[PDB]
RNA sequence: CUGCGUGAGCGGGGGUGGAGGGGCGAUAUGUGCAGAUCUUGGUAGCAGUAACAAGGAAAUGAUUUGCGCUGGACGAGG
RNA sequence: UCUCUGUUCACGGGAUUGAUUGGCAUUAGCGGCGAUGAAGGACGUGCAGGAGGACGAUAUGCGUUGUUGUUGUGACGGUGUCUGAAUUGUGUGCGGUGUGCACGGGGACCCCUUGGACUUAAGCAUAUCAGUAAAGGGAGGAGAAGAAACCAAAUGGGAUUGCCUGAGUAGCGGCGAGUGAAAUGGCAUGAGCCUGUGUGGUAACUGCGUGGCGGGUUGUGUUUGUGGCAGCAGCGGCGAGUGCGAUUGAAUUCGGAUGCGGAGAGGGCGAUGUGCCUGUAGGCGCGGCGGCUUUUUUUGUGAGUAGUGUUGCUUGGUAGUGCAGCGCGAAUGCGGUGGUGGAUGCACCGAAGGCUAAAUAUGGCUGAUGACCGAUAGCGGAUAAGUAGAGUGAUUGAAGUGUGAAAAGGAGGAUGAUGAGAAAUGAAAGUGAAUGGAGUGAAUGGGGGAUGUUCCCGCCCGUCUUGAAACACGGAC
């Protein structure tokens, strides 16, 4: 019951697939982009997020801050970062939720089997960039 | 009231039904894909059969020719062939028709 | 009455342990505030029909 | 939490007596819940441990029978070892029984076999 | 006295719960359900146009028919153990 | 609040509001309300009116005293 | 003070403007239940749980495999209390005591049986509505039909099914109201076969079983596909290219730059978007499931039928167009048909046994679309809706969407805090408070003049009617 590769271009069907998909698809729609200096080691652009990653905010009142993710809520599209808070009417602090597509990944987390997820996708991309080169260079003759 | 032709519109039955296909352009091209898919499943053989030339019956259509159903067993025999073997070569055979004209027998 | 069949007794028991309000630990949550059960029955107004 | 892989090395009667031990510590957890003295994840994991031991026990009873009947055709297996397809897909003739012809009828077709030709233009 | 005063005599109950359909319409002196027709082997013809959409295929749980529909999309392969015999 | 038009109607100014809105030509219509003992929703007068209740008392009321007549069990129904 | 009437602020109610994980329509595919126990019903299952949803004593979920570190989830396999056809039964085949099959659910579309009345004829009985609705029995992804005992009148065509023309025509009809074909011509799709009389130098045949039993001379006659050819659906993964300045609570706005494009479809993000994310164009990988495809020499037949007298129904079929009951009941160089009853020429065909793709119909499910509706609309149903509730029962059946970008926070009052903003917008009917003017005249209107009035004119609208201000009817707002 995955829905993010729908053929339809109907507005009601697309908003329905964003707000009501399963939790597996909520994580891929919560994807972030890598920095320039981290995108020279791995070849790819965006990768999804988890706790422990270091990011940087871009736009809003926390524009320019940097911190570590302390909690994620995939179902509601909410990320909590250490250092972006507010004081309630009691003296206490609370963390503010941010939307995942306004962050940039720098120095992610590599401990619970995540070092291999990055290496599997780095191989699939360079294998796919050669099917395109062989086709292109031969279609160069085409 | 008035001077008009007397009307004869038959809509007195509640059981009557209306029928409309609202998109005949997509219905034609879905049937041309069916027709090209049979053709390359029979691939070497051409999906249509050879049919004879016949003559329209009455005095109104007397002077007109036409494609008919199939050849007869005598027309197949004189062309050097058996009608059981003409059917394996893409030729249609009709054993109901009778032979009564010598010019038409020769065109076929 | 005191006399009743076995099947009448087990449906009266099921109806009995249904007539209850939302528990307090669930109402105290952040995303369940302002919720009441609203499927409640009082023995004088509405009848169960056996 | 005991693994499904860990129980796949025991025998049929070793699993059956391992399932009787899980029944005992569920009986003790049921008494501590009456005292308001039970953890928040204790009864659930013991109850899921017993569902694992019962699915692995049916997998081993079914491997005894796949050896007892190695050659019997599908019609001659016990009715609870035959495939459950559909009532309608069970009532239908086979593909062999659909293209069969009488002996007199395919003698009339021997002299006129099939030909492969191609019409061009 | 055919109005208010006649209502105080209505304490006998003619029906009980039907064991096929679960309504209070199994008439005990008649031995017959007025909703579903039990104990006839077939179910009764519904009495109205709306009555057909209150109790049909899909208004309950469909515990088996859902499973069978997921199996017919994959060719009815069964338990992987028993597949050797077949 | 104010200008234009015989009229159906069309403009501008100051508050309020917090996200979209129009002109001109052809074209498609579920295209304009005061009434139908019209349909659904809300609200007046009547009117603080009709009707109903205010059960004998003793600063207190587990104590003292005055009045009424159904009282106690099994079944149906709850 | 009270009554009427200006002005400002506060109520009361939920119209209007703008939104929408809902509805509705057309189109392409599919049409997948059950004695191997279905659909439906009852009762149960969470450490702390009522409704809904989910689940079955393996119970708020278990196994394998993929993706994940998470309140985790996708694809497939297993389990499934007590009931219900509910059957430890009834009927029946093959055997000879073993082993099969049927029953119920659904029924839009299809086949067979039975069979109305409202209505039209300006009345009504034949007629019409209509062999239609309702009822019952039997099937499938379609079904039924089908290879001339045909059509015709030429120099003839050549199985079935659908569409256009023929044609509102030929005809039927209290010749009234009405009703109503076909052949030819033009297109779509195209396909033809099996049997009851098969050896006699030996049943050459097959259901069960491992060289045998059962059947059969009152007549059996049944090899073969992990191979090829064509197609259809699904799953997984890779997928190009960005930075400054001004306004803002926040920019996709405005102003300079710099790139991609077989990708400038659509959606989300604090607001109006080609380089912020998802996808998109386009390549790769992996299952699965079907259709075609193997041809020893054979000759000959269809009876309580066809027909027909009588009786009832039906059709445009007119003096049978077709069907049925009852009674009579055929032929073998012979039998049937040719829009008027019968005769005779000529023409054209072989009934009373069996099977057959494609082009056609259609609730629901899944994909894709739209000059469709926007909360009194659209499905009854944008929410714990066939629910809450009503009825002895068969049945019947609603009303209810919106704090904010963020909970950053309130909820007797007062004092305050947060926020861009106290927080969707907030019409009329009607009301309270203050303040200006008028009155003891039912009020309200037009002319002419004026910071209320003084002069003149003026009965309440709509409707039927010769005729309404009417003691004519409808109308509190
Ligand atoms: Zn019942």
């Amino acid at each position: 019951k995955n829905l993010r590769k729908q053929k339809t271009s109907s507005r009601r069907k697309q908003r329905k697939a964003h707000f009501a998909c399963n939790d597996g698809e909520k994580r891929i729609r919560s994807s972030a982009r890598l920095s320039r200096e981290l995108r020279k080691e791995y070849g790819f652009r965006t990768f999804p997020l988890r706790t422990g990653d270091t990011v940087v905010v871009k736009g809003g009142k926390f524009d320019g801050k940097e911190g570590v993710i302390s909690k994620i809520n995939y179902r509601d599209y909410k990320v909590y970062i250490e250092g972006c808070f507010v004081t309630k009417n009691d003296g206490t602090n609370a963390l503010v939720p941010i939307y995942p597509s306004k962050l940039t990944i720098t120095k992610f987390f590599l401990e619970n089997g995540r070092k291999e997820q990055l290496e599997r996708k780095k191989r699939a991309r360079e294998h796919g960039m050669e099917i395109l080169r062989k086709r292109q260079e031969e279609v160069v003759s085409n | 009231k008035g001077n008009h032709a007397l009307p004869n519109n038959h809509f007195r039955k509640t059981s009557l039904k209306i029928r409309i296909h609202h998109d005949p352009e997509t219905k034609a091209r879905v049937m041309a894909e069916k027709k090209l898919r049979k053709a390359k499943a029979l691939f070497p053989m051409p999906l249509k059969k050879l049919r004879p030339i016949v003559r329209c019956p009455t005095i109104k259509y007397n002077r007109n020719e036409r494609l008919g159903r199939g050849f007869t067993a005598a027309e197949c025999e004189k062309a050097g062939l058996d009608y059981r073997h003409a059917r394996r070569l893409g030729i249609a055979v009709d054993l109901r028709r009778r032979d009564t004209n010598q010019e038409a027998f020769d065109k076929n | 009455g005191s006399r009743k069949t076995a099947l009448v007794k087990t449906r009266l028991m099921r109806a009995l342990k249904r007539n209850r309000e939302i528990p307090a630990w669930k109402r105290m949550m952040k995303e369940h505030k302002g919720e009441y059960n609203r499927a409640r029955r009082h023995w004088r107004s509405k009848k169960l029909k056996i | 939490k005991i693994e499904a892989s860990a129980l796949r090395q025991l025998g049929i009667k070793q699993i059956e007596e391992r399932a009787a031990e899980i029944k005992a510590d569920l009986a003790a957890l049921r008494q501590k819940k009456n005292s308001g003295d039970v953890g928040a994840n204790d009864i659930k994991t013991a109850k899921k441990n017993l569902a694992r031991a019962l699915t692995v026990r049916r997998e081993k009873i079914l491997e005894e029978l796949v050896e007892a009947y190695r050659g019997t055709p599908v019609s001659k297996l016990p009715k609870e070892l035959r495939p459950k397809l559909n009532r309608s897909k069970r009532r239908a003739l086979t593909k062999t029984q659909l293209r069969r012809k009488t002996r007199r009828q395919r003698a009339r077709m021997s002299k006129f076999p099939r030909v492969i030709f191609a019409y061009n233009e | 006295s055919k109005g208010t005063a006649s209502f105080g005599k209505k304490n006998k109950r003619n029906t009980e719960m039907c064991r096929r359909c679960g309504r209070q319409s199994y008439h005990k002196q008649k031995n017959s359900c007025s909703s579903c027709g039990y104990p006839n082997p077939k179910m009764r013809n519904p009495g109205s146009i709306k009555a057909r959409r209150r109790r049909t295929i899909g208004t309950g749980r469909m515990r088996y028919m859902k499973r069978e529909l997921r199996a017919a999309k994959n060719g009815h392969k069964g338990d992987p153990i028993l597949r050797t015999l077949w």
